[PDB]
């Protein structure tokens, strides 16, 4: 807080105060499963369900 | 009141690289030469008793 002084008046102190947090972690993961034959299939006919 | 460093819970300085207590190396690596060998059994010709 800011404090009004007079000329002369003593000048007292108002300090910031802080606390800490801390954060957690967390890993998450997709993992889809098909057969070569669904590879082959999608790169020769360029339909994009792999990129899909 | 003062500002002090206990209200920013300070982490520590992980410095880099490992300490450790020193291994005993071969002896026999040392001790006798490594012949040079192809895979599989060796096998060596000794004598057992003199004429």
């Amino acid at each position: 807080r800011g404090e009004v002084v007079g000329e002369s008046a003593e000048k007292s102190e108002s300090t910031a105060t802080f606390a800490p947090v801390t954060s957690l972690v967390r890993k998450v993961q997709v993992t889809q499963r098909f057969s070569q034959e669904v590879k082959w299939a999608d790169e020769s006919r360029q339909l994009g369900v792999l990129q899909t | 009141a003062v500002l002090k460093t206990s209200s920013f819970q300070l982490p520590r300085h992980l410095v880099p690289g490992v300490w450790q207590k020193a291994q005993g190396q071969s002896v026999l690596a040392r001790l006798s030469n490594a012949e040079p060998q192809e895979f599989g059994e060796q096998q060596y010709m000794t004598l057992t008793a003199p004429p």
